[PDB]
């Protein structure tokens, strides 16, 4: 036996035996944890809107 | 009997012990 | 052959054979997703 995180995909399974599925997991995003940014130069207008 | 449990080394599912140096049998890997 | 939205549990995997899950679900939680003319008095009481 193998305790492996072993995607199940079509190739494996018609090859190997696999159980259901201990976790759920799809494919996300990386981004950076959002830096604080540099004031524009007109912000002192920010508090009221246009 | 005695199964051959094989898996690989992936984080974070297989951690390698910092002290395992000195430890033997199933006590080398620890993880998910 | 069942075809149906059926949950994969211990007591009907060992009498019912489960084929691979085609979607993935659990518990969630949801919820229900105008200022006045005159607000501007609001801060202070009439």
């Amino acid at each position: 036996i193998a305790i492996a995180p072993l995607t199940i995909t079509l190739v494996r399974e018609e090859v190997i035996d696999f159980s259901k599925p201990f976790m759920s997991l799809g494919i996300s995003i990386m981004i950076k944890k959002p830096q604080k940014s540099k004031p524009g130069v007109f912000s002192f207008l920010d508090p009221l809107a246009y | 009997k005695t199964v051959v449990v094989t898996t690989i080394l992936e984080s974070p599912y297989v951690m390698m012990k910092k002290n395992h140096e000195m430890l033997e049998g199933n006590e080398r890997y620890e993880g998910y």
